[PDB]
């Protein structure tokens, strides 16, 4: 269950209250985030695993 | 040697969903109730806070 | 502060015939 990847997201990014934010919002996050593409860095290196 | 007993569910026979209203109202209640007994409990909510 | 003293005057209206019905309805 991904409700998991956006709460360390935010938090990483300080002057976030996180707890202190309703798992909505956070959703529809992962909906724009699912659209995005990979820094060839990241992406070459799973493609190898 | 297996044996049961019919257990007999003829429909309405009585259409008191016509005039006894009085009777009807304390059978919806009841089969209300019955209900809310079964309907199970939610879980994983959002910190009402 | 009349608009309180009749949410009572009106919840025993309201109330006895609420119930003057319930003698009508065969219900534990």
């Amino acid at each position: 269950k991904m409700k998991a990847i956006v709460e360390d997201f935010l938090k990483r990014l300080h002057i976030f209250d996180v707890a202190r934010v309703p798992d909505d919002q956070m959703y529809r996050l992962r909906d724009r985030l699912r659209l995005l593409p990979v820094e060839v860095r990241r992406l070459d290196i799973f493609n190898l695993i | 040697t297996a044996r049961y007993i019919r257990p007999n569910l003829l429909q309405d026979r009585l259409n008191l969903h016509d005039n006894f209203e009085s009777l009807w109202d304390t059978i919806t209640t009841s089969n209300y109730i019955l209900a809310r007994s079964v309907v199970p409990d939610l879980k994983e909510l959002v910190s009402t806070e | 502060q009349l608009l309180e003293v009749l949410k009572t005057k009106e919840e025993h209206q309201k109330e006895i015939q609420y119930e003057i019905l319930q003698k009508t309805i065969p219900t534990f």
